[PDB]
RNA sequence: UCCGUGAAUCAUCGAAUCUUUGAACGCACAUUGCGCCCCUUGGUAUUCCAGGGGGCAUGCCUGUUUGAGCGUCAUAAAAUU
RNA sequence: GUUUGACCUCAAAUCAGGUAGGAGUACCCGCUGAACUUAAGCAUAUCAAUAAGCGGAGGAAAAGAAACCAACCGGGAUUGCCUUAGUAACGGCGAGUGAAGCGGCAAAAGCUCAAAUUUGAAAUCUGGUACCUUCGGUGCCCGAGUUGUAAUUUGGAGAGGG
RNA sequence: GUUCUUUGUAAAGUGCCUUCGAAGAGUCGAGUUGUUUGGGAAUGCAGCUCUAAGUGGGUGGUAAAUUCCAUCUAAAGCUAA
RNA sequence: GAUGGGGAAGCUCCGUUUCAAAGGCCUGAUUUUAUGCAGGCCACCAUCGAAAGGGAAUCCGGUUAAGAUUCCGGAACCUGG
RNA sequence: UUGACAUUGUGAAGAGACAUAGUUUC
């Protein structure tokens, strides 16, 4: 079907077709509100990958945020010790930004779970994101055993545990040994092996 | 109490506008009036208007604004804005044009009923049987004239159907009893256990529709009257100890349409007005309107055969002829000869003047009015 | 209101900007003429309605145990095809004949790549004003797409007119619309300025 | 008194008031029923009648 | 053709539309609760210091101790009810030690004697 | 009544009550402040007054109902007793 | 066609039904993030990827079925212990810091979608409502939905034909 | 254990032959800044630029080029102890 | 000092009439749409913030262990209906 | 503070290529 021939071409960013109708989008997209609803997928096929399946209880937020870095928010640009640290403007955030506009939605529909998100278009200010959102409480949701995994308690607001996609390569979770400093999470590994094992019989 | 800011107490509390009225009960303008005729709630005055109305001298009717308040309850007035929908989708299922979704709608709706509304307007027989006067009078003028729009002849045919279920009551159990015959049709009176009503059937001519008043109103009137009767009549046979309705016969209703047809059955008399004219049979002539006498002849004892009835088709059983013609011939020795209004004096009085005097065509006293 | 202002001023950056020519292949769209004598030919072909759906079965649940018959009792389907991946699972095998498309499709890039197909795979094809009347003609809102694989006998005729109406009308044409760049429209009071600014130039 | 007249009226129906629901605790309220616990897929419920989990024993 | 409709406002507002009443399929709290302020709940014990003798005949007074959500107007209707005693006027403080006193001045015609006497206190 | 429907600051606990508050949700709050709606009862009561009972937060989802916007509506000439 | 009616878009309701906040915070997942301290004093470093701050869960959480490890006669989700090993390594190669593979054991469990036309019949589902034996069932109805809901197949395979 | 209902030509499994065999993009990657790591000429994450391919891609702990081989399948997801 | 919004990893910050669809009033025999509302008018905006500012109207005599322009006595007045 | 890139489109005239058919280096 019509699968391959929006994803094949998706890729295709650069070419006239898209650089038009993805600026057409953009200027639409800033007059709206930060987060505002998205009627329909814009990119079906690859919210189908992600797992979108058009039935009631999914709901497409397109959102914005800010790009660039990260300022520290201290007084007059002040330090108060070492002076190694150089310049406020080059603090880089660990998260990505495509982490923040889950959140930035996730704390608005708490009703909600936030399922998982994606690229849609970008700018020299903003870029933009379009997330996927899934309801709990809704009877369609509760049954169909290839969903209703989400209802249990223990995945609400996955985006702010980093929980999704992005979550777990912004933590940087993989196998290999590329990955040894934080494999199974970086703190818990940490406190591992920062601790003094102490059997009985000392061996 | 912090001074209190005059124009909210009294006068201003008690009455409401039209247009306020029809503000917060968020419906329409004609449908609220299809509700003042429903509960019905009649506008009212303030004793000052002035003060009632902010200053302003304007003409403005006002409505006992606990009415409304009562009004807004009112289940009949979901039904109005359910059949609204009905005339939202209906539209949708002919523009996109699909007739299986279209006309499954038409036997999934329900009209409102007026079953709880009468129920608590007249508790719960004979309040209504004081009012009953009023209700008769437009369904013998609504089944009288022709076929015209805003009427839409499917209406006049129950008009028939109820107006026969009614005459069939009375000419069974005999009670009728102060006939006056004008230029407006002929008044009545029946003293139907109690209270007595007078009612009319008017001339049968179809005379032009007037076309002022509202005929998407008086519908509402018809409709009213309508499901207010049939609970009547439903008890009124029931009293009598008759079924409801009476079946008509069809073929009765191609030979006069009439008191022939709409046979009763059931799961002493009045004496004296009852039981007169009994075992005493009569043959009319045929220019003479059966449709006003045979129904009188029936209610009280006297049965008729029509030659209404013989150009559709012996004559040796009957006892006199009714005749309204200037000359007779050639007429019966063993059959006695009148005119109608020797019918009216006799009932009139109940005391049954001779057939001596009408005769035809000798002289009258032309009705004087039994009231 | 924005969403009204946002709405129309849509309209107006949609025609002021350099449209590449691969969109508006796009509003040069059917006639409304020869559109009409379609829907006449579609509406003898409606699928299947739920009632008519539920009757289908119910008349041989009546036949199956009771005659004989694999559901061949009921006789061969004769409807239009008008699923999106239907569609495109019924071309490229090929089994289209015709094939229709909406021009307005919100993300547009549904769609854009179909007259290019139907030009390499051989399938004549239109495109029609309004996704809604696609709907209309198969009981659902909008459809986007419509195709027709098969035909009763006598219906052919009028179809095999259309077929040779549309492709002069519409494919043949329509190769160098690979070429005409859309979308070069100014708004009036620019219309009016650069006239005055160019017919002053030339005259006085 | 009241409260078991109210319960009949409200008998056998959905959406009785919540003060006469169950109590149990604001997860349990939430918390997917025992049907929906249940309900399984239709492939893996091939999965299972064709192999269930057998019994066997290692003896001889 | 287009028919656009005359506006001479320069400024639209939002359209007025259908604003429904709550139709629940369930009742709110499933027992209608019963009266919090009945009459022997307002009125609680009459004040028997000596101080309250001198108005009893000198101001034809009675005085009770008055439950704290009470008022002057549900006071007045509850002595009414349950001595029916027409009242002329009620006064009320609050006590400092944390009670509500109200005076309650009967009308001319009847006795703070009689009622005394039917209520046991004298 | 002691030969028990039964002591108790007893045990147990599945039925209820739950002041004003408080995430605190009619509006507020340094105040026992100020509304609005519905139903019911009373005081002579169509208006006046009082009591009682029940309502009125925000975000979001699903749905219903009611909407609004040239967003999408626009095309044919020609001619005789 | 100055009309009719879709459709789209966005609102609106004391609309029908839900849902979110707060508490706790030993452990868990994140982000943010010091300095006294030790290096002589110190701007690398060290303390420390720590304390405080903020966000979010559960009885466990997380991780978890290789875009692995190996270089063997090859092993085989993840976790945890014992080892490896204070070693390879890093560092004013100064102070100091500092892993993982294999081995043994505990516990051991595997899986789902996307993306192939059902096309001879959307076969799917929420809700309303009525009965019902009620964590649900069945009927009827507004719906949803083809800009794609079920069945079918997830790489170890698998699909179609015979 | 007892007992009622069984469902089904209904599903599932297995052999041969023959066609095929769909597999995730502002991702991967590279440069640069910043932070972090035992990771060392770059262990990881993140900003901003640049931006892939399909007998392809990742990795094979030193900088490249050239020729190999070995090994897995990324950018979607669940899961007790 | 909320809301509309916009910032901010976040605690929260910004601003107070603003880049908002921010209500309420009249006429009806909307003259037929046949059982669906029609036509006008009006054109701003939470709340808090003075027991010395602004502000509806009470005086005298008498009386208690202790209260009083508040009780009693007499004589007024304001406000709303 | 100054520079570059990105945001950033549609065009024309004067300076480098097809070596003088219209896709583009100053």
């Amino acid at each position: 079907g019509a699968y391959k021939y929006l994803e094949e071409l998706q890729r295709k960013k650069q070419s006239d077709v898209l650089r038009f109708l993805q600026r057409v989008r953009v200027w639409e997209y800033r007059q709206k509100n930060v987060i505002h609803r998205a009627a329909r997928p814009t990119r079906p096929d690859k919210a189908r990958r992600l797992g979108y399946k058009a039935k009631q209880g999914f709901v497409i937020y397109r959102v914005r945020v800010r790009r660039g870095n990260r300022k520290r928010p201290v007084p007059k640009g002040a330090t108060y010790g070492k002076p190694t640290n150089q310049g406020v403007n080059e603090l880089k955030y660990q998260r990505s930004l495509r982490a923040t506009a889950e959140e930035r939605v996730g704390r608005r529909a708490a009703n909600l779970r936030v399922l998982n998100s994606y690229w849609v278009n970008q700018d020299s200010t903003y870029k933009y994101f379009e997330v996927i959102l899934v309801d709990p409480q809704h009877k369609a949701i509760r049954r169909d055993a290839r969903y209703n995994w989400i209802c249990d308690p223990v995945h609400k607001h996955r985006e702010a545990r980093g929980l999704t996609a992005t979550g777990k390569k912004s933590r940087g979770i993989n196998k290999g040994h590329k990955f040894n400093n934080t494999k199974a999470g970086r703190r818990k590994t940490w406190k591992r092996q920062n601790t003094l094992s102490l059997w009985r019989y000392r061996k | 109490m912090r001074i209190k800011k005059k124009n909210t107490r009294g006068n201003a509390r008690n009455f409401i506008t039209r247009s306020q009225a029809v503000r917060k009960l968020q419906v329409s303008l004609a449908d609220f009036r299809r509700l003042c005729i429903f509960k019905g709630i009649y506008p009212r005055e303030p004793r000052n208007k002035k003060k009632a109305n902010k200053g302003s001298t304007a003409p403005t009717t006002f409505y006992y604004a606990k009415d409304i308040q009562y009004l807004m309850h009112e289940p009949v007035l979901a039904k109005f804005r359910e059949h609204k929908t009905f005339a939202r989708k209906l539209t949708r299922a002919l523009g996109r044009g699909e007739v299986s979704s279209a006309k499954r709608l038409e036997e999934n709706r329900d009209s409102y009923t007026l079953d709880h509304i009468i129920k608590e307007r007249y508790p719960s027989f004979p309040d209504a049987i004081r009012d009953i006067d009023d209700a008769l009078n437009m369904l013998f003028l609504f089944s009288n004239l022709p076929s015209t729009n805003q009427v839409s002849s499917k209406i006049i045919n129950d008009a028939q159907k109820i107006c026969n279920q009614w005459l069939a009551y009375v000419a069974k159990e005999r009670l009728v009893r102060k006939v006056f015959v004008s230029i407006k049709g002929v008044y009545y009176q029946a003293n139907i256990k109690g209270e007595e009503v007078r009612w009319l059937v008017p001339f049968k001519f179809p005379e032009n529709i007037p076309s002022d008043v509202d005929f998407r109103i008086m519908l509402t009137f018809l409709e009213f009257y309508s499901t207010l009767l049939h609970f009547v009549l439903y008890k009124l046979y029931t009293d009598s100890g008759l079924i409801y309705p009476p079946k008509l016969d069809l073929k009765k209703d191609k030979i006069i349409s009439g008191l022939s047809s709409y046979i009763l059955e059931s799961r002493k008399y009045d004496s004296p007005v009852a039981s007169l004219f009994s075992a005493f049979v009569f043959y009319v002539s045929r220019e003479v309107p059966i449709d006003i006498l045979e129904f009188l002849i029936l209610s009280c004892g006297g049965n008729v055969i029509s030659e209404a009835a013989m150009d559709q088709i012996d004559m040796s059983k009957v006892t006199h002829q009714i005749v309204d013609r200037p000359v007779l011939k050639n007429k019966v020795a063993g059959r006695t000869y009148i005119q109608p209004q020797w019918i009216f004096d006799c009932i009139n009085k109940g005391e049954l003047v001779p057939a001596n005097k009408y005769l035809p065509g000798e002289a009258l006293p032309p009705h004087l009015s039994p009231w | 209101p924005e969403y009204v202002r946002v709405q129309r001023q849509k309209k107006i950056l949609s025609i002021r900007l350099k449209v590449p020519p691969t969109i508006a292949q796009f509003q040069y769209t059917l006639d409304r003429n020869t559109a009409a004598e379609t829907f006449k030919l579609f509406n003898k072909y409606r699928p299947e309605t739920a009632a008519e759906k539920k009757e289908r079965l119910t008349k041989e649940a009546a036949a199956v145990a009771e005659g004989k018959s694999k559901q061949d009792a009921s006789p061969k389907p004769y409807a239009v095809k008008y699923g999106l991946n239907h569609v495109v699972a019924l071309i490229e095998n090929k089994k289209a004949k015709l094939v229709l498309i909406a021009n307005d499709v919100d993300p547009i890039e549904l769609v854009v790549f179909l007259p290019a197909l139907c030009k390499k795979m051989g399938v004549p094809y239109a495109i029609v004003k309004g996704k809604a009347r696609l709907g209309t003609l198969v009981n659902q809102k909008t459809s986007a797409v419509a195709a027709l694989t098969e035909v009763r006998a006598e219906d052919e005729a009028a179809l095999a007119k259309l077929v040779s109406t549309i492709d002069a009308n519409f494919a043949d044409k329509y190769d160098e619309v690979k070429k005409h760049w859309g979308g070069g429209i100014l708004g009036n009071k620019a219309q009016a300025k650069m006239d005055k600014r160019a017919k002053n130039s030339d005259s006085a | 008194q009241q409260r078991e007249a109210v319960r009949q009226l409200y008998k056998g129906k959905k959406y009785q008031p919540k003060d006469l629901r169950a109590k149990k605790t604001r997860a349990l309220r939430r918390a997917l029923t025992k049907f929906e616990a249940s309900q399984v897929t239709e492939k893996q419920r091939k999965k299972q009648i064709a192999f269930p989990q057998r019994k066997y024993a290692i003896k001889a | 053709k287009k028919a656009l409709k005359v506006r001479t406002s320069a400024t639209f507002r939002l359209p007025k539309t259908l604003k429904l009443a709550r139709a629940p399929k369930y009742a709110s709290k499933a027992v209608p609760h019963y009266n919090r302020l009945d009459s022997y709940k307002v009125i609680e014990q009459p004040i028997t210091s000596e101080t309250a003798m001198k108005k009893v005949e000198d101001g034809n007074i009675l005085v009770f101790q008055v439950s704290m959500k009470a008022n002057k107007y549900q006071i007045k209707k509850a002595v009414k009810e349950l001595y029916e005693v027409d009242v002329l006027k009620v006064n009320t403080l609050v006590r400092p030690n944390g009670t509500k006193k109200a005076y309650v001045r009967l009308t001319a015609d009847y006795d703070a004697l009689d009622i005394a006497n039917r209520i046991g206190y004298i």
